[PDB]
């Protein structure tokens, strides 16, 4: 089985450096691209960049270039990310995630995440931002893209206190093992996620994502509370 | 009348391996002795036929494939091999009935500072089915994000150039290769 295992939590003074690692197992390490996703405390998910471990090439989000450095060590099948000159805006949780291309688009496996604590882009908007439903209702969440993204949209689910887990890639296809009550829909600029007979375990925050071009961008998230 | 092999063996320029070159030669006599002793070959190996008995082969056409790779890659011109060249450029089947000849051509095919005429395919989606030629130059998408014909992160031009200098070790020097394929 695929497993992404990140280094443990870090506490650093302003000015220090941190090199958080992500040890992979379960698959051919050099054949899958690795991304890093930040979640500042109570904030949107943010795609920081990516490294291709075959060649060691990288793409960074302009916001994080020159703050962040992405490397790999093939011999240790380990991806690394170094954050330099830490400011307090950098206190966040950092995830590593795997590009599942070409069998499953977008990020099909995430790491546990590492909390680091210091002391023309495509826009994605979701509605509603917050939602309360009863066991058995269908819930509907929409995502509007500021530009056309064809069907290069994925949805993730983030259960309380855990890493995002993929639900839908390619706008309407389910990741392996995802419950059939989640279906995705839409094309071009308007996407919807539908949960059909909502179960108590669906208590989560749900995010859309476009991967039509770099940088990848996320929606702000839709909190889904389940009354019992 | 003996087979016109010099046209393929002694030709002044050879194809790049990804766009390997194919001559149909027919109604002639393939003789191992004359062919082997015509030059100093570094590899000469036959498959499914007895070298001694090329004269005795009974064939309508012989297919002469030629191209250039580097020394270390010569191993891959053989039935049931794997690697760049065998996967993405030139693939011999397992029921292969023919021969494979090669020789170091550093003196013809290498300039100081580099010869860049010779290219190889580096990325492809599926593997090559035997004797298939792919000369397409489509940008290779390594990630979920589409390339739209433009080159960059996870979006690689699928051909690269050998940089053939005289300085290279014998493994990275050019080798001319001829594959006789009888039917
Ligand atoms: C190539 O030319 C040399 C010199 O004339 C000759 O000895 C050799 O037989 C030629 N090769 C073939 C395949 O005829």
């Amino acid at each position: 089985q695929v497993q992404l295992v990140q280094s443990g939590a870090e506490v650093k003074k302003p000015g220090a450096s941190v090199k958080i690692s992500c040890k992979t197992s379960g698959y051919t390490f050099t054949e899958y691209t690795m991304y890093w996703v930040r979640q500042a405390p109570g904030q949107r998910l943010e795609w920081m960049g990516g490294i291709n471990p075959n060649q060691g090439d990288t793409s960074y989000n302009q916001k994080f270039k020159g703050r962040a450095t992405l490397t790999v060590d093939k011999s240790a099948t380990t991806a690394y990310m170094e954050l330099s000159s830490l400011r307090s805006e950098d206190t966040a949780v950092y995830y590593c995630a795997r590009d599942g291309y070409p069998y499953y688009f977008a990020m099909d496996y995430w790491g546990q995440g590492t909390t680091v604590t210091v002391s023309s882009d495509i826009q994605m908007t979701q509605s509603p931002s917050s939602l309360s439903a009863s066991v058995g209702d269908r819930v509907t969440i929409t995502c509007k893209a500021s530009q056309n993204v064809d069907t290069n949209v994925a949805w993730y689910q983030q259960k309380p206190g855990k890493a995002p887990k993929g639900l839908i890639y390619s706008a309407s296809s389910r990741y392996s093992g995802v419950p059939s009550r989640f279906s995705g829909s839409g094309s071009g600029t308007d996407f919807t996620l539908t949960i059909s007979s909502v179960q108590p375990e669906d208590l989560a925050t749900y995010f859309c994502q476009q991967y039509n071009t770099y940088p990848w961008t996320f929606g702000q998230g839709t909190k889904v509370e389940i009354k019992a | 009348n003996l087979c016109p092999f010099g046209e393929v063996f002694n030709a002044t320029r050879f194809a790049s391996v990804y766009a390997w070159n194919r001559k149909r030669i027919s109604n002639c006599v393939a003789d191992y002795s004359v062919l082997y002793n015509s030059a100093s070959f570094s590899t000469f190996k036959c498959y499914g036929v007895s070298p001694t008995k090329l004269n005795d082969l009974c064939f309508t056409n012989v297919y002469a494939d030629s191209f250039v790779i580097r020394g270390d890659e010569v191993r891959q011109i053989a039935p049931g091999q794997t690697g760049k060249i065998a996967d993405y450029n030139y693939k011999l089947p397992d029921d292969f009935t023919g021969c494979v000849i090669a020789w170091n051509s550093n003196n013809l095919d290498s300039k100081v500072g580099g010869n860049y005429n010779y290219l190889y395919r580096l990325f492809r989606k599926s593997n090559l089915k035997p004797f298939e030629r792919d000369i397409s130059t489509e940008i290779y998408q390594a990630g979920s994000t589409p390339c739209n014909g433009v080159e960059g992160f996870n979006c690689y031009f699928p051909l690269q150039s050998y940089g053939f200098q005289p300085t290279n070790g014998v493994g990275y020097q050019p080798y001319r290769v001829v594959v006789l394929s009888f039917e």
